[PDB]
């Protein structure tokens, strides 16, 4: 989880350039994973078409992370409140707008803001209270 | 993890036997049946102590006792011994079945000049009650302490209090 | 096993081979029989959780025995330092290293 | 040279694996593994595994792969291929040896290869153990225990191989 | 030392012998699979000569015939149910 | 979990020490439920065979009911046994390590303050 | 972990990659399937022969006797698909689409 | 297949799987897996149709390598530990190799891709053995080595199993394909708690086996393989369709039906281990299973699809198969929920 | 018995091969039990030593083990000599 540590180590509301670049890396990293699978299960055309598919998938995933990290961090600076879960929501769903921008669909962009923002808010709660998704066997 | 202290070079100068394999194996049985006293407790040291370093004192004695046996032949029928061991080497397996006549010549000589009888079949392959002075090691493997086992389960069985106790199920 | 039928029946099916400190053909020892005896005797009736922390010194000594790793790190740096100290011409190897 | 015989055999093992796993024409692919089986014996022999290595020469290397060579005779493509015939197989061959070549370079420099497992690049001879084997030939008496200590392994080997013959002729029965 | 040296010189002479003479001038599959199974079962009883020197040869005795019986049994099935009789 | 407990003989459905517990009462409500389960199987059986569900083959239903009640009974003995076994070593464990279950210092409500929250 | 151990497991790793990189020939994949059990045999033998685990010499042969048994059925499986398709090409091994 | 040979071949699979659960040696665990693999291929090739050969080829190609991958972590664990006893793995990468190797023998993660088609290609009875008896042998190993498996790897693969299994069932027609996707979803359910508690994994196994075996081999009684074909069965045997809906609703897990037995107990254990987001999403995607469960019940008994005139012929005849152990198997797979304390018996 | 003896001779006429091997396997599997020498074979096999007969410390009252390799006490394989 080197990339995950790269993001979470940066304190909220500061070093926005580092937080953005970390956001691009995490968004970029998941771009390769989804594109490599897409090439595998669905065989593309000649290699230039394959990388064209790979480029599109990586571009959106990196773009969703890029803007999300920017706005999630500057919001803490501007609003002077890093702890609020809304600080991730306002940028967490803007990634859905970015997805809609690269897919050219108002409906899918708006719906993605409905969902991604909620999940991005939920991630902030997870770090705050101490939520664990893959909890170790305790009992 | 510590020190690997081992004996110096001082005690590692024994009068090493300068013979070869054929002459070693030509006698063999007679040497085994006449120098068992330093062989048995040294080998017993090798097994009980489980460490070469602690059996250096017995290690030199067996080599030294070999010389007394070996030079005893030189003051005796060593010429038949030379003819024997110079016929064993010629065989690639160093086998006795092709040198029976010299086997007799060595045996008949050693039978009366010294008296070392030929060890009968299976006599050497025998566990022996070798007398020894050293006490047995308290832990040959130098084992450390042992973890205390978990407390033993006991007590007469009692009915599960209030039954299954799983959600609303009773009895 | 899931259904340890060996324990109920009492007949040995594969336990003879499970470790190399059991009986072996004509008493041939394993390369690490001594450490197996120590680790196994250390960890019995202790459970699979307690033994992994308590009987660790025995395991560490044993886990080194099979694939001797730390001691080559000992040997590798011996070779590295010896090579460096002879390449520039300071340490002269003794004749016992040769004929 | 002579001191690196297990190392040199091991790297020929890899290049043989790279060549045949790159999937050339199947009859040529068999050869790529046959030499790998050939140099595989040397590693086993050099470590005292005289019987096990030689055993692999009779079965498998001189055995089952003959059937593989047999199978590629009647059930073959009309145009069997070669590393020149296709470009991807040519690229795979170069990639495998380059990856191997870059790896031994890493092994020879610092001997501190950490990829997946932690390896040491020292000489192959160090792992050997010093001590006489008496007269019993360790390996030879180890697999001779097949009938003294084998027990369960014997019946399951017999049964599965016997079950190996009910399955075969049944599937190639032609309805 | 001597083993691979012997292999090396044998290869060189054989390779030269052609070069000096080159520059200077379902049934078949079915039996093969049965061969593979029998040849593989043969690998089981190969270490028999050393196995005949154990201290419990009784267990060695009965189980050795068990492999040979099963080779006989596997042959028997492949025999009667047409099988080894080649397809037409 | 309690696989690996000291003394658990493998593949023993009912360990001998389980007999120290009170055996299930003859008409156990748990036991008679398996009698209901057996009865339904007989009723369902005739349905697939296209037979009078309530009247066809009283021999078939009798075997169905008897087997379910019987197999339930031993399963019901191991039922309470494991729960008794689970509670047994539990009760002894709290005594062997008193440090982790300390005395809960009982204090009446006259001491503890509960903050009141208006409901308007 | 010496180099001789490394070259074998790495050979297994590249053998594993080629096995699941099916080209247009099932025989080649079956051949690349052939790699690991030999790599497994070699890897097992060095471990067992080195450590003088006398009884464990069982398993190298035990590994080979059954790991070749799939090859017994696999080849007949290959000839079976080549008796209906007339070709070991794997692109036609997709009739189970729906 | 001559019945004597067919009976022996199933016995070998019976023996091969039984060997795994009774073995204490890592080799012997791999030993029976190979025998079990060696014996099923002829069973799958029961009709010798080209589709059956396709299914057998896919199953062999995805299982033989798993046994080969199985052996790989065995020697690596042997290399770093030196013991073949079935215990915790003392080397991390070996068990990382192990969990993937065992799972792809089974198929939960993308490894699962072979399960759908292979079930479809083979016969309905052959599909039963692959889907109700082949899930015990890998689970037997996972139960024994559950002490130290990496929780992150196992739970992720369990998530993907129920998420991919439920999602693919919605867009499936052949009842064999819905069976595979339903099984994939349930396998993640039973293996999700595997790192946490082993008893409720075996609980799910007995519960899942009973309903799956009952409703598979009841579907054999209907002699149907498509939703339309299953739809027609209401006119011939409306009792069969009525029983079909009961197990289908049990299959989803609606109380008080016994199919809610695993889903309830799993959520209880994961909650006990402070893992609470994990069950909720785990429970949520179970609705996907219910949807195509409910869709099949819609076309089976809850409505009446049009029949055919030629089907009046079938009314004059009757089935000949004796539905061995079928009738009792619905009863203990849809009504055994009040017998919930039986969990302790499995311990 | 007449037909069985006829059948065995019936076998030998139309085939001499597998009847001979069936006979060979039949005897080779049954004589092992009916043997006065298989006990000698295991006795001979164990008699041959491959390892050093590790001596035991003499704590007194050892009745049968010898102190000298030529001492009469201990196991003797003279039964092999005349064998
Ligand atoms: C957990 C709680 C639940 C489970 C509790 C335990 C019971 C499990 C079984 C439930 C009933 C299954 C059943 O039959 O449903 C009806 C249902 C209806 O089948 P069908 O349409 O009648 O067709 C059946 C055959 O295809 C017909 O093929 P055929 O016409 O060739 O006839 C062959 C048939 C009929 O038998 C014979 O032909 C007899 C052969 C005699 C010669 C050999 C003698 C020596 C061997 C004797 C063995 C006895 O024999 C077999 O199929 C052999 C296997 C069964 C006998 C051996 C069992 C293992 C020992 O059965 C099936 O769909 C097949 C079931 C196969 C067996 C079960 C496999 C999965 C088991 C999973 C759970 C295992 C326990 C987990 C814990
Ligand atoms: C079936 C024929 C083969 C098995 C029975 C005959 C051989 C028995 C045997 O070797 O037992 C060895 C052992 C009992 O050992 P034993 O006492 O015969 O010999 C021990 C020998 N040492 C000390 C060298 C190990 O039993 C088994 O292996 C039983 C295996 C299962 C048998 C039944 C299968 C069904
Ligand atoms: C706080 C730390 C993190 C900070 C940064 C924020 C997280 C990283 C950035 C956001 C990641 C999640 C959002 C989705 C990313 C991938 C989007 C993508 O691939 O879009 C392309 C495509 C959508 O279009 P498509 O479905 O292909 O249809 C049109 C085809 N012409 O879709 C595809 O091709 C793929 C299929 C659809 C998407 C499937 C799910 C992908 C995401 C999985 C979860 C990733 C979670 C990452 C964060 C947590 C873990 C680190
Ligand atoms: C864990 C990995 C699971 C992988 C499962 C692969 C099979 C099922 C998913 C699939 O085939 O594609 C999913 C994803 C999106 O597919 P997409 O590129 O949007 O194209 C859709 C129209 N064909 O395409 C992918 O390649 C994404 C797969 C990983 C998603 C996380
Ligand atoms: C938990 C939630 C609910 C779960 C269950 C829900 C079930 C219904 C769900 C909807 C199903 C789909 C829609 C309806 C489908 C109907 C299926 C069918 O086959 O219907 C027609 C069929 C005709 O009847 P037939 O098969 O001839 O049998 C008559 C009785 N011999 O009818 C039948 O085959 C029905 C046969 C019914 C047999 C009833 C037997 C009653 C036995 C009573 C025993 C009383 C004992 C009393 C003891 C007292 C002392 C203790
Ligand atoms: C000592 C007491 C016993 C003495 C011997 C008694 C039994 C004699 C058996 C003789 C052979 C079997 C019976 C017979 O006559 O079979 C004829 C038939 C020939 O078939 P074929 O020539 O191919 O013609 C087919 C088209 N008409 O036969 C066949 O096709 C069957 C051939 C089967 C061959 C099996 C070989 C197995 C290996 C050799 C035997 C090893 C020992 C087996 C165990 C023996 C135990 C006693």
């Amino acid at each position: 989880k080197t990339l995950l540590h790269k993001y979470s180590d940066i304190p909220e509301g500061t070093e926005c350039h580092r937080k953005a670049y970390a956001s691009t890396s995490i968004g970029g990293a998941t771009g390769l994973i989804v594109s490599a699978y897409s090439i595998a299960l669905k065989p593309p055309a000649s290699f230039l078409e394959g990388v064209a598919r790979t480029g599109r998938y990586t571009f959106t995933s990196a773009a969703i992370g890029a803007i999300f990290g920017l706005t999630s961090c500057i919001s803490a600076q501007v609003r002077e409140k890093p702890d609020d879960p809304l600080n991730y929501f306002i940028g967490g769903c803007a990634g859905g707008l970015t997805l809609g921008a690269r897919t050219r669909s108002y409906g899918i962009g708006a719906a993605a803001c409905a969902y991604m923002g909620l999940t991005a808010a939920l991630v902030k709660m997870g770090q705050l209270e101490g939520w664990q998704v893959f909890a170790e066997p305790k009992v | 993890p510590g020190i690997v202290e081992l004996p110096t070079l001082e005690d590692l100068k024994v009068q090493e036997v300068k013979v070869s394999s054929s002459v070693l194996k030509a006698a063999a049985h007679h040497y085994g049946a006449q120098c068992d006293k330093p062989n048995k407790e040294f080998m017993l040291c090798r097994w009980e102590e489980k460490d070469p370093r602690r059996c250096l004192e017995e290690g030199k004695l067996v080599n030294q006792c070999a010389l007394d046996f070996f030079r005893q032949i030189k003051r005796h029928c060593a010429e038949p011994f030379t003819e024997y061991w110079t016929c064993i080497d010629y065989s690639g397996l160093q086998l006795f079945r092709h040198c029976r006549k010299q086997q007799a010549k060595f045996d008949e000589c050693v039978l009366d000049k010294l008296g070392w009888v030929r060890p009968d079949l299976g006599e050497l392959s025998k566990v022996t009650k070798v007398k020894t002075d050293r006490p047995l090691p308290e832990n040959p493997y130098h084992s450390r302490a042992r973890p205390e086992p978990n407390p033993e389960a006991e007590g007469d069985l009692k009915p599960a209090k209030h039954g299954s106790r799983l959600f609303f199920w009773t009895m | 096993p899931f259904f340890d039928v060996q324990k109920r029946l009492g007949l040995d099916l594969d336990r003879w081979m499970t470790i190399q400190s059991a009986e072996q053909p004509h008493k041939i020892p394993g390369r690490c029989h001594a450490f197996e005896k120590e680790w196994i005797e250390c960890a019995h009736g202790i459970g699979g959780i307690r033994a992994e922390k308590e009987c660790k010194i025995e395991f560490d000594d044993f886990v080194e025995c099979l694939l001797r790793q730390k001691t080559m790190k000992r040997l590798s740096a011996i070779k590295r330092q010896r090579d460096k100290l002879i390449k520039e011409g300071k340490y002269t190897p003794p004749p016992h290293h040769l004929g | 040279m002579t001191m690196y015989i297990a190392f040199i055999l091991s790297t020929i093992f890899v290049i043989g694996f790279v060549g045949f796993s790159s999937k050339p024409s199947p009859i040529y692919g068999g050869l790529g593994l046959i030499v790998s089986g050939g140099v595989g014996c040397g590693i086993v022999l050099n470590f005292g595994g005289s019987f096990l290595g030689l055993m692999v020469f009779l079965i498998y290397l001189g055995g089952m792969l003959v059937v593989f060579g047999y199978t590629t005779a009647m059930a073959t493509e009309m145009y069997p291929e070669v590393w020149v015939s296709n470009k991807t197989v040519f690229g795979a061959f170069v990639s495998g040896l380059m990856m191997e070549f870059c790896m031994v370079y890493y092994a020879l420099k610092e001997e501190e290869v950490e990829i997946i497992f932690k390896f040491n690049g020292l000489g192959d001879w160090v792992i050997y153990d010093t001590g006489d084997s008496g007269f019993f030939s360790e390996e030879a008496m180890g697999i001779a225990a097949l009938y003294s200590y084998g027990t369960w392994l014997v019946i399951v080997t017999g049964w599965s191989l016997l079950i190996g013959v009910v399955v075969i002729m049944e599937i190639t029965r032609g309805n | 030392m001597n083993i691979m040296l012997t292999l090396l010189t044998n290869v060189t002479l054989a390779s030269l012998l052609v070069l000096i003479a080159f520059w200077l001038p379902m049934k078949f599959f079915l039996v093969a699979i049965t061969f593979l199974l029998f040849d593989l079962e043969i690998a089981l009883l190969l270490p028999l000569p050393w196995a005949s020197q154990t201290n419990n040869l009784k267990t060695m005795l009965t189980m050795a015939l068990f492999l040979l019986i099963l080779l006989a049994a596997s042959l028997a099935y492949e025999w009667t149910q047409k099988g080894l009789e080649w397809a037409e | 979990m309690m696989s690996g407990r000291p003394g658990r003989v493998p593949l023993q459905f009912l360990p001998n020490e389980a007999r120290s517990l009170p055996p299930p009462k003859l008409t156990d409500p748990r036991l008679v439920y398996m009698g209901f389960l057996g009865y339904c199987s007989g009723l369902i059986d005739n349905a697939i065979r296209r037979r009078p569900v309530v009247s066809a083959g009283l021999h078939r239903q009798l075997l169905y009911v008897t087997s379910f009640v019987f197999f339930g009974y031993y399963l019901l003995k191991r039922q309470d046994y494991m729960y008794a076994l689970r509670d047994h070593d539990m009760f002894a464990y709290v005594k062997s390590h008193p440090e982790d279950f300390p005395e809960k210092d009982k204090k009446t409500y006259g001491e503890i303050l509960e903050e009141f929250h208006p409901v308007r | 972990m010496p180099l001789v151990y490394m070259n074998i497991i790495m050979a297994f790793a590249i053998a594993l990659a080629g096995l699941l990189m099916y080209r247009s020939h099932l025989m080649s994949s079956l051949l690349c399937l052939e790699g690991m059990m030999l790599s497994l045999f070699i890897m097992s033998t060095l471990i067992i022969l080195n450590t003088h685990f006398t009884l464990a010499n069982m398993m190298p042969i035990i590994l080979l006797v059954f790991a070749a048994c799939e090859a017994a059925l696999g080849l007949s499986l290959l000839v079976m698909v080549s008796n209906t398709y007339g070709t070991d090409y794997v692109q036609n091994l997709n009739l189970l689409q729906c | 297949m001559n019945p004597i040979i067919y009976t022996t071949l199933i016995m070998t699979v019976m023996s091969g799987t039984m060997l795994v659960m009774i073995s204490s040696h890592w080799l012997l665990i791999w030993i029976g897996f190979e025998m079990n693999l060696l014996a099923m291929i002829p069973v799958l090739m029961k009709n010798f149709n080209p589709r059956a050969t396709e299914a057998a080829t896919k199953y062999f190609l995805t299982q033989a390598t798993a046994s080969m991958m199985l052996m790989m972590a065995i020697i690596i664990n042997l290399l770093y530990s030196g013991q073949w006893t079935i215990t915790k793995m003392f080397n991390p990468v070996a068990m990382t190799m192990m969990t993937m190797a065992l799972a792809m023998k089974l198929g939960l993660s993308p490894f699962h891709f072979w399960v759908p088609e292979v079930t479809q290609g083979i016969s309905l009875q052959a599909g039963l053995l692959l889907l109700t008896w082949q899930k015990l042998a890998p689970l037997s190993v996972l139960c024994q080595i559950s002490q130290s498996i990496n929780p992150n790897l196992m739970l992720t693969m369990a998530m993907l199993s129920i998420l991919i299994g439920g999602w693919g069932g919605l867009n499936q027609t052949q009842l064999r394909k819905i069976m595979a996707y339903s099984s994939i979803a349930h396998m993640g359910w039973m293996t999700a708690v595997l790192p946490y508690n082993t008893t409720m994994t075996i609980l799910n196994l007995l519960i899942y086996i009973t309903m799956t075996l009952a409703m598979f081999m009841l579907l054999i009684h209907s002699s149907a393989t498509t939703t339309l074909s299953l739809s027609h069965t209401w006119n011939k045997m409306p009792v069969i369709t009525s029983l079909m809906m009961v197990t289908l609703l049990s299959m989803g897990g609606l109380p008080p039906l016994s199919g809610f037995m695993p889903k309830w107990m799993i959520i209880q254990e994961m909650t006990k281990n402070e893992s609470i987001i994990m069950p909720t999403l785990m429970a949520m995607t179970a609705l996907l299973n219910l949807y195509f469960y409910m869709r099949l019940a819609y076309s089976s008994s809850l409505t009446m699809f049009p029949s055919t005139n030629n089907m009046k012929m079938k009314w004059q005849f009757e089935h000949t198969k004796q539905m061995k152990l079928l009738p009792t198997m619905i009863v203990l797979s849809t009504l055994v929920l009040p017998m919930t304390p039986a969990l302790s018996s499995l311990n | 018995a007449g037909r069985i003896a006829s059948f065995l001779k019936n076998a030998w006429a139309k085939e001499p091969v597998l009847v001979a091997s069936f006979a060979i396997g039949g005897l080779a599997i049954i004589l092992p039990s009916l043997s006065p020498y298989t006990n000698y074979a295991i006795r001979i096999n164990r008699a041959t030593p491959y390892n050093y007969p590790v001596p035991l410390r003499d704590d007194g009252n050892m009745p049968d083990v010898p102190s000298h390799p030529q001492d009469p006490q201990g196991p003797s394989l003279e039964w092999l000599k005349n064998l």
